[PDB]
RNA sequence: UCCGGGGCAGAAAAUUGGGUACC
RNA sequence: GACUUAAUGUCACGGUACCCAAUUUUCUGCCCCGGA
């Protein structure tokens, strides 16, 4: 008579503002949500309210559930017929329900013995309230012979406690992207989703049917349901300000963006990376320590701090605690350094007619409820908005874009995203749905809609709360090839392999072949890969879900009710079900035994199965690959300034995140080669915008209009068990063009994945390729396929230098002499005695004049005129050459015995001896800046001399390197490129094919070792002797065998020079020969042949390599096997013969079968690199620097061939001095 | 100052998208451009920017709701904001002299078209006052600036006085004859000098191509004239029709505008209100009017917006619609067989009454009978939904339809309106498209079919009314092979009739003109654009638009389909239908009749009508539908479900 | 009047721009 | 109680936060004269 119920909501239910029935009509957002809860501000102020689902919701749910109950039993009920009830209210009659039904009533053969009225109704027109004192217009809860009160919830309360605001989504079908928008407020149902209400039944002959139609109801306020009869971040804010603030004070502001993304990336490696010191500790030497870890803020280091910031903000927790810290020294740094929509924001809120609809009799009815489980077989992302806009009740951003999560962080897939997605693929079944029309009058009777309307899902929580993995992105500038000014965004992405609770129950009559299909569609099994895109970035290779365990179970509807309604559907308890046997099956529900196969489902076949063409292969880099990370190498305790990027992923059989992260080239990465791949190729990267464009790269990658036809999925690495050592450490450092020695800051590493072409990393990736792509588009991604086979493309970072070069591409089966002779220098060639001797570097003093171009090459197209191809060299070691590994500063394994001794084996990739391709590169680079009269690219400009100027203030200011291409770049700046502009020519490492392996050497230790002179740091001092002389110029190293008189003195040498002053090397013998690839990409006829002059300039005429070059090691010798171009030909000796001249043509005018020693500055270059006593020569010069004074060790005597004598500026004035060291090959103990 | 230069980039980018000679696809970009330009520095300064800044943020804003066309029947909400975006700037300036008399000139404008859009937020006479201050701000530079006119016009329609102003606008050179037309009818009440005006402008709307604000300002113009009680708007309806005809005669597709289903009721209404030989001639007009809105139909901007000869033909179109929207704001009736009487229906969106045209040839008579098409609607409406859910289960919904249609109908079973013997060809609007008209039952006890007495052909319009090998019975099939199999392989049908699996280019394939054609395949609906509407036959399926090209041969062939209209067709979810099923794109290629099911029906029913078709082509479909199972609609409905879904659909 | 010494070990830039309102 | 429903009519499970963007660009693990 009182019916005291429980309403329970088992998914997060939709909540909305409370606004009066006139006053709602002005809000759209309360119209949209009438049957959602209802939230009431109680008190004053916008914070506080009460939550509560009105009765006539409640009532309207119920007399829905008794139609359904009463058309399920053909109007009946326990035995009592009811009619039809009644639905329509005459507006002449009175006045119009608050809701009208725009939906169609069940209805039946109405077999009451007489027409209800008051005296006598049926137990329908009881529970409609038909014939009672209770009208549209309420006086009293007596007159209801039904009545239903509100229902407060059981739990003053916080809007922002209960519910979120969350923006859900219409994404258009035929573009995917979204139509528009609307937010509601999903409120929290594991604390906030019990709502309690009196229902006052005074009519006793439909007790029966309406406590069974309680029991019948399923969802309410967008959530399924059960009806039972019964300031720490301000302390943090501040304490961020002190950090900002000391970086401030020590001027390193810039860091503090990069120091907030390492500490909010601190929550994945958890409390032991801060209370027990795991951060990286910086060099073991170094003074300042680690660079970011070790910024002192307040006189105490910057790890000890965050430590004592963790002990004072412990009570959020770690990922509370770093999400908040590093959101903070974002949100400050913000303000430090600085930071409305036309045509508003795409925010859509949404004559009435009786559609009787009427079951045939004896049509059996069922409830299929299917259950599994969603597993991501790739990192899924659900977008959210950003916490600041996501706040209910009121309608700076440190991750772009936020995956959806709960109120404590699991992983969750929305019900509406889920449905949406279903909704998606069931019209994809159909191959005929509607675009969802809001708020029409007429129920959409499409083929989708009506088995929409009968399919009702669940909201999946994962049972993991880990945080979500940082996914950055980046925009190439097509022209310049690197960063586009202001993309560089962040997303947070769920783990792959997360199994998520997949529910879906379809109540209807017969179960349809196309719900079948996506079923099946959306299934993993066996050779099938579940193909479940659930969420956004989709173009990315994020959610693609897959269906698993799954269990489809029948409710016999039209019998098994009354147990149906005695489990309440198993609503709530669907965990419970995939896990229970057939013997523990509720009474009235039964396997579905029915359920058709993949293959015999005709809608699967035609409509879902060729949707998506999956392209599987297999990237083979034979180079070592570096998709950095610079964020995660901050936070991890290799202190590399660059690490290869590596994923979590999530062992569903674990329960946990796999302990080793799997290493990949990210989805993005794969899909923006792919991308320009294709736009080069065909222009349309050239393009200056792309709205609303359907060029080749728009119809086939997307743009802001159209979804991707093809979705990218991450290159995971499926070598790493191969490899002893899967990351090799690789040393870089930036030489000095006028001293060299290194820069000042400039000196780096890499932690690439140890790629070798003897043993390659082998990155299986696979995109997706949407139904209906033109025979032209899918040659357009077969030829970037081919290009990224063919090495145009290398990935990740450091391509240039060597890294990532795709060695080849294996598909899944499911799918010339340069004969220049240099003349050489007068003083070493007339003394063959070799009495005098020579300095060991030179200065090159080329001058000031420097061609910068203004017209910057576009990396955006190959364009015709302009030479793309590749070139293969063999690398000739006329010296003994050392490429030291840095690595391992114990390489040889005897600092043992001599502690603090530097000893390094030859580089090397998996044993295999290399020499990197920064190496040649960079001693490319000199070359051909050097060649050209380039500017000083690598430059110590803060470095002073012992005055009044420093040595930027010395240099000339068209030397100075050249900063943005608005002022243009040198002819070296050009080809080999700035940090504005990619260069276009990429150096390969170089493969040790043949030779002599080692030097060896039997007094040392290691026979193929050798322990070098100390090697000193340059000093511009000597080569500037006061503040009225200039830069000398160009650094460079004559060829000479000088590394024998090391080699002849290698026990004096460690027994008097000091064991840590310096090193022991592993260095290669004479004779052998390294292969590298040099690729070139839109090079002039005279840059290109420039380059292949730079490689090879003569026949007596090599490079200066390694370690070792003032000592007479490293003469290496370039000769080009192969020139390639493609518009891949073979370009041939004449043709080379041509590009080359044309690069002399081109000096000729900056200076205004080549002599190229008619060129002053280039004759000079040339005696520098020219090697005497290459071919068949006597010469061996006699090239050493002069020692301290005549006590200083090694000293010769009998000669004056000492700093002290030479520094005295009586018998060596300063301005000889530098005429000297301007004068190549200029003997110094006879000095000129 | 910064100031100064941005206006001088961003006042000249908008006169560049303003001039008429700039395309919509640039002058979209442009303003955007501009106003990126122009909002950019707002968010800059906010309330720091002058008025004269101000003032061009709302022209950006006035000119960026300009390209923004609908891309369906209810206005966008884009453009909408964009002019409450504009309506906002605009009153800035007006709190914070050439710079006052310029503000509320497009102050004025933006508030015009925000009324005129969307009424509700700018009310009538909130956007009476705003304008009357123009008069008080003296905006009545009618020689000079367009907009001007239009304030002092789109006042008048409010009713403001305005007889001083007269003097200047209706001499101004730049007032077009429709705005002259209009301050010559409720500025002074001079009902007859609104006749020759409006004559001009209603001439050159035959050139001006439908999506231009003209057509919607002089519908809107007949829209006030017509409840005005006038008597003038009856021969302006007409005379404007008049132009849509020639205007749209240049795929049989039309340019959408909200208004087109007003001036098509509007001008029948006129002609209907105006209704020997003359009194009849308007009521063979109102079969004129009423063919003339089914000669082709409407498609929404989206659709059209993504879909080669045709292909050129249509981009043509859509090109010349885009530039005109912008453009303003900066076989004959009688020639039927003896023995034949057609039955045009029109649906009135005006006034909730439907009405059929019926033409006797054998009588040479014209007459016309009013029928409720509100509460029919409503029972087609329940027999669609319960059709979806259950199919041949729905069919006691079918009878209480077919019997609402003759309820509702009564002139059908008259004998003056229909005589007992003659051949009736339905010509249905809108829902009657999906109505089975022909098995409908008469109004009284034990009421006989509509059937039964007349054979029944069906005719998307009478546009599709159209004037060779006796013995090739070609049979296409993708259908299940269980479900035709005796029929598959029966000894008629040709060599050129691939019977088991059928592609979408063997139907391109058949030639010579054949007698019978048969299509047994699933057919799926495109919901918005009945171009895109296939028959899956193979891979890929053949579409409406890939039929009308690609498929030539079936000249004056029989056709038969297997698909069910309601899987050819879209659900109706609102009374307008205009989505032509593939059955009449077959129709535009020859293919004299074809015969099709309108709904799912078991494949023997199919079955039987293919083999009853090929034993004699000549027989009428109507006696096998009495003489074979239906025609009972009381014991066993689902029978009679099965036989009245097969309708004749084309006559020659 | 004195007989030796290691350096740098990352620097610069990008850290988000926008688009999307069928009914 | 109220806050906080209206009762012969709530498809809102009627709507995927969706769509675009290569963590990348440049850099030789390098090297000699002094220091008070
Ligand atoms: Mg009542
Ligand atoms: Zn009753
Ligand atoms: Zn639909
Ligand atoms: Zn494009
Ligand atoms: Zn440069």
């Amino acid at each position: 008579m009182n019916i005291t119920v429980e309403l329970t909501f088992f998914e997060p239910y939709r909540l909305v503002e409370w606004f009066d029935w006139d006053a709602r009509k002005k809000s759209h957002s309360a119209m949209r949500g009438q049957a959602f809860a209802q939230w009431t501000w109680k008190g004053k102020g916008r914070t506080a309210g009460k939550s509560f689902i009105t009765g006539t919701l409640v009532r309207s749910a119920v007399i829905k559930a008794v139609e359904e109950l009463l058309s399920l039993n053909n109007g009946k009920w326990e035995g009592v017929p009811c009619c039809n009830g009644s639905f329509q209210t005459d507006e002449s009659k009175g006045k119009k329900p608050s809701f009208l039904r725009k939906r169609h009533t069940l209805q039946w053969q109405a077999n009451n013995k007489n027409i209800c009225d008051k005296e006598e109704a049926c137990p329908f027109c009881i529970l409609l309230g038909r014939f009672d004192n209770a009208g549209k217009v309420h006086e009293r809860n007596k007159d209801y012979d039904i009545h239903f009160s509100n229902f407060d919830l059981d739990h003053d309360l916080r809007l922002v406690d209960i519910a979120s605001g969350r923006i859900l989504n219409r994404v258009d079908f035929d573009t995917g992207k979204a139509k528009d928008y609307f937010r509601t407020w999903e409120a929290d149902y594991e604390t906030y989703g019990t709502y309690t209400g009196r229902i006052t039944l005074r009519n006793e002959h439909a007790k029966k049917l309406l406590l069974a139609s309680l029991g019948f109801v399923d969802k309410l306020c967008g959530a399924l349901c059960r009806i039972e009869v019964i300031d720490h971040n301000d302390e943090l804010r501040k304490q961020a300000e002190v950090i900002v603030e000391a970086f401030k004070q020590n001027d390193k502001l810039e860091k503090i963006r990069i120091l907030a993304d390492a500490i909010r990336t601190l929550r994945l490696h958890g409390e032991g990376v801060i209370e027990k010191d795991e951060l990286p500790d910086g060099k073991e030497e170094r003074d300042k320590g680690h660079h970011l870890w070790d910024i002192k803020v307040q006189g105490t280091a910057l790890r000890t701090k965050l430590k004592e910031l963790w002990q004072s903000n412990k009570d959020i927790g770690w990922r509370k605690f770093t999400e908040m810290l590093g959101s903070n020294l974002y949100l400050i740094y913000k303000k430090e350094t600085g930071g409305f929509r036309i045509l508003g924001d795409t925010e859509y809120y949404s004559s009435d007619l009786f559609i009787p609809v009427t079951p045939p009799e004896g049509i059996e009815t069922k409830e299929w409820i299917i259950v599994g489980r969603l597993k991501a077989a790739t990192p899924f992302y659900f977008g959210v908005q950003q916490p600041s806009d996501s706040i209910p009740g009121k309608e700076n951003e440190h991750t772009s874009f936020n995956i959806l999560l709960d109120k404590e962080n699991r992983y969750r897939i929305p019900r509406s995203a889920l449905r949406g997605a279903l909704r998606r693929d069931l019209r994809t079944a159909f191959g005929s749905g509607c675009n969802v029309s809001l708020g029409g009058q007429i129920l959409c009777n499409c083929k989708v809609c009506i088995e929409m309307r009968r399919i009702t899902l669940k909201d999946s929580v994962s049972d993991f709360s880990e945080p979500p993995e940082i996914r950055y992105r980046i925009a190439k500038n097509p022209g310049t090839a690197t960063v586009e000014d202001g993309s560089l965004f962040d997303i947070e992405v769920g783990p792959e392999g997360l199994t998520f609770p997949f529910v879906l129950r379809y109540r209807g009559h017969k179960f349809p072949e196309q719900l079948s299909s996506v079923i099946r569609y959306w299934e993993e099994n066996d050779g099938k890969n579940g193909m479940a895109w659930l969420g956004g970035l989709d173009s990315t290779g994020k959610g693609r879900f897959a269906l698993k365990d799954i269990k489809i179970f029948e409710w016999d509807l039209n019998q098994k009710i009354n147990e149906y309604i005695k489990e309440r559907g198993m609503r709530g308890k669907e965990k419970e079900l995939l896990e229970m046997g057939e013997s523990s099956l509720p009474d009235g529900l039964i396997p579905y035994k029915f359920f058709e196969e993949r293959e015999c489902l005709f809608p699967y076949k035609e409509n879902l199965k060729p949707q998506w063409s999956e392209v599987q292969y297999t990237i083979e880099v034979g180079s070592p690959l570096l998709t950095a990370d610079t964020i995660s190498a901050l936070t991890e305790p290799g202190n590399r300034d660059a690490i290869a990027y590596k994923k979590r992923v999530y062992n569903d059989g674990n329960n946990a995140i796999e302990p080793e992260p799997r290493f990949a080239v990210k989805s993005e990465t794969h899909r923006g080669i792919f991308r320009t791949a294709v736009g080069r190729r065909t222009g349309d990267l050239g393009k200056e915008d792309h709205e609303d464009c359907t060029c080749d790269m728009c119809i086939i990658f997307g743009n802001e209009h159209e979804s991707s036809k093809i979705r990218f999925e991450d290159l995971e690495l499926i070598n790493g068990n191969e490899f002893e050592k899967l990351e090799k450490h690789i040393d870089h450092v930036a030489i000095d063009r006028f001293t060299g020695g290194a820069l000042d800051k400039a000196k780096f590493d890499t932690y690439p994945l140890a790629g070798s072409p003897k043993k390659p990393l082998k990155l299986k990736g696979r995109f997706w390729i949407k139904k209906g792509f033109s025979g032209d588009h899918k040659l357009l991604i077969t030829t970037a396929l081919s290009d990224i086979r063919d090495g145009l493309y290398p990935l990740g970072s450091k391509g240039g230098v060597g890294y990532g070069w795709v060695a080849g591409i294996s598909i899944d089966d499911n799918v010339i002499n340069n004969d220049y002779v240099h003349p050489g220098h007068q003083s070493p060639k007339q003394d063959h005695k070799n009495k005098n001797i020579y300095y060991p570097h030179y200065f090159l003093d080329s001058g000031s004049k420097v061609y910068r171009e203004k017209d910057i090459i576009t990396h955006e197209e190959f364009t015709e005129e302009l030479l793309s191809g590749k070139i293969n060299c063999k690398l000739e070691t006329l010296t003994p050459l050392i490429i030291p590994d840095t690595s391992d500063e114990n390489g040889l394994k005897l600092q043992g015995n001599k502690p603090g001794h530097k000893n390094y084996k030859f580089f090397n990739i998996n044993g295999e001896l290399m020499i990197p391709g920064s190496e040649l590169r960079g001693m490319l680079r000199t070359h051909f800046e050097a060649l050209t009269k380039s500017c000083f690219a690598i430059f110590g400009e803060d470095s002073t001399l012992s005055a009044s100027k420093t040595l930027g203030g010395k240099l000339d200011k068209a030397l100075h390197p050249c900063t943005g291409l608005s002022d243009g770049l040198c002819p070296g700046c050009h080809l080999f490129g700035t940090t504005d502009y990619k260069g276009r020519v990429k150096f390969g490492f170089a493969k040790y094919e043949n030779g002599p392996e080692w030097l060896i050497t039997r007094g040392n230790n290691p026979e193929r070792s050798l322990t070098l002179g100390v090697l000193e740091s340059p000093r511009p001092a000597f080569s500037i002797p006061d503040d009225e002389s200039e830069i000398p110029g160009r650094k460079f190293y004559l060829h000479h065998n000088g590394w024998r008189i090391i080699r002849q003195k290698q026990l004096e040498i460690r027994e008097t020079v000091q064991p840590e002053r310096n090193v022991t090397t592993e260095v290669m013998d004479k004779g052998n020969v390294f292969s590298f690839d040099v690729r070139f990409e839109n090079l002039r006829e005279w840059e290109l042949g420039l380059l292949l002059q730079s490689l090879d300039p003569g026949k007596n005429i090599a490079h200066k390599l390694g370690k070792g070059k003032p000592y007479g090691f490293g003469s290496v010798k370039i000769k080009i096997d192969s020139l390639h171009t493609f518009k891949i030909k073979r370009v041939p000796q004449s043709d080379i013969r041509e590009y080359i001249n044309k690069g002399y043509q081109k000096l000729i005018e900056w200076s205004g079968l080549p002599q190229w020693h008619v060129i002053p500055h280039i004759d000079k270059l040339y005696k520098l690199l020219w090697v005497p006593f290459l071919n068949d020569s006597k010469l061996e010069p006699d090239v050493r620097y002069p020692v301290l004074n005549e006590e200083s060790k090694g000293y010769i005597e009998g000669s004056d061939y000492t700093y002290k004598k030479l520094g005295d500026k009586d018998n060596l004035p300063y301005k000889t001095r530098v005429k000297g060291l301007t004068t190549p090959w200029s003997p110094w103990n006879p000095f000129q | 100052t910064r100031e100064d230069i941005d206006r001088k980039e961003a006042e000249r980018l908008l006169d560049e998208a303003f001039n008429p000679r700039t395309k919509p696809v640039d002058r979209k970009k442009i303003i955007n451009s501009a106003l990126k330009i122009l909002i950019g520095l707002y968010k800059e300064k906010k309330d720091d920017l002058t008025s004269a800044s101000f003032i061009s943020i709302a022209r950006a804003y006035y000119l960026v709701s300009i390209t923004i066309l609908p891309k369906g029947t209810t206005i966008p909400e884009k453009k909408k904001e964009a002019l409450r975006k504009g309506i906002e700037f605009i009153d800035r300036a007006i709190n914070k002299i050439l710079d006052s008399q310029r503000a509320f000139r497009i102050k004025s404008v933006l508030s015009i078209e925000f009324n005129r859009i969307d009424r509700e937020k700018c009310d009538n006479i909130k956007l009476k006052n705003l304008l009357n201050e123009a008069v008080d701000k003296g905006c009545t530079d009618f020689d000079t600036y367009e907009w001007d006119i239009q304030i002092a016009i789109r006042l008048c329609e409010l009713g403001v006085d305005m007889e001083g102003h007269f003097d200047n606008l209706i001499k101004s050179n730049k007032a077009n004859d429709l705005q002259k037309a209009k301050a010559y009818y409720f500025i002074k009440k001079d009902d007859h000098k609104a006749k020759e005006h409006m004559d001009k402008c209603t001439a050159s709307l035959k050139y001006t191509p439908c999506s231009h604000r003209l057509w919607d300002e002089t519908v809107g113009f007949i829209e006030r004239l017509k409840g005005d009680s006038s008597t003038l708007w009856r021969d302006f309806a007409i005379k404007t029709y008049r132009s849509c005809r020639v205007q749209e005669k240049e795929l049989r597709l039309r340019w959408y505008w909200s208004r087109h289903r007003v001036l098509y009721d509007m001008a029948f209404l006129a002609v209907k209100e105006q209704a020997v030989n003359v009194k009849q001639a308007k009521i063979k007009k109102l079969a004129e009017i009423s063919d003339s809105l089914k000669s082709r139909f409407s498609l929404r901007l989206s659709d059209m917006e993504k879909m080669d000869e045709s292909n050129h033909e249509f981009k043509k179109f859509l090109d010349k619609c885009v530039t005109a929207y912008q453009d303003g704001y900066v076989l004959e009736l009688t020639q039927v067989p003896e023995g034949w009487v057609v039955v045009h229906f029109y649906l009135n969106k005006l006034e909730g009454m439907g009405n059929a045209i019926v033409f006797d040839k054998c009588a040479n008579s014209w007459q016309y009978k009013e029928f409720q098409y509100k509460e029919l609607f409503e029972v087609f409406l329940t027999w669609q939904a319960n059709y979806n859910l259950y199919k041949e289960n729905a069919a006691e919904h079918l009878v209480t339809l077919c019997k609402k249609i003759g309820e509702t109908m009564p002139f059908l079973f008259c004998d003056n309106f229909i005589p007992n013997g003659k051949d009736v060809l339905f010509v249905p609007h809108d829902f009657l498209h999906r109505l089975p008209l022909h098995g409908s039952i008469e109004n009284k006890t034990n009421g006989k079919l509509f059937l039964e007495n007349h054979s029944c052909c069906y005719l998307p319009a009478w546009s599709f009314a159209s004037e060779s090998t006796s013995d090739e019975y070609v049979l296409l099939k993708n259908f299940d092979q269980g479900h035709f199999e005796t029929l598959q392989n029966n000894q008629i049908w040709g060599t050129q009739s691939v019977k088991d699996g059928a592609s979408s280019d063997d139907l391109e394939n058949i030639r010579n003109n054949p007698r019978l054609l048969t299509i047994l395949c699933h057919g799926e609906a495109n919901m918005s654009n009945p171009f895109r509407s296939m028959l899956k036959l193979a891979n890929g399926g053949i579409t409406y638009l890939e039929i009308l090209n690609s498929v030539k041969g079936l000249k004056g062939s029989q056709v038969i389909l297997g698909a069910c209209e309601t899987d050819l067709v879209p659900p109706l979810s609102d009374v307008m239908d205009e989505h032509y099923s593939v059955a009449t794109a077959l129709l535009l290629i020859g293919a004299a009749g074809v015969v099709g099911t309108m709904w799912k029906v078991r494949s023997n029913k199919t079955k039987s009508l293919i083999e009853w078709k090929l034993e004699n082509i000549e027989y009428k479909l109507n006696e096998w539908q009495k003489e074979t199972g239906g025609a009972a609609y009381k014991d066993h409905p689902p029978t009679f479900y099965r036989s009245i879904a097969f309708r004749s659909i084309g006559f020659p």
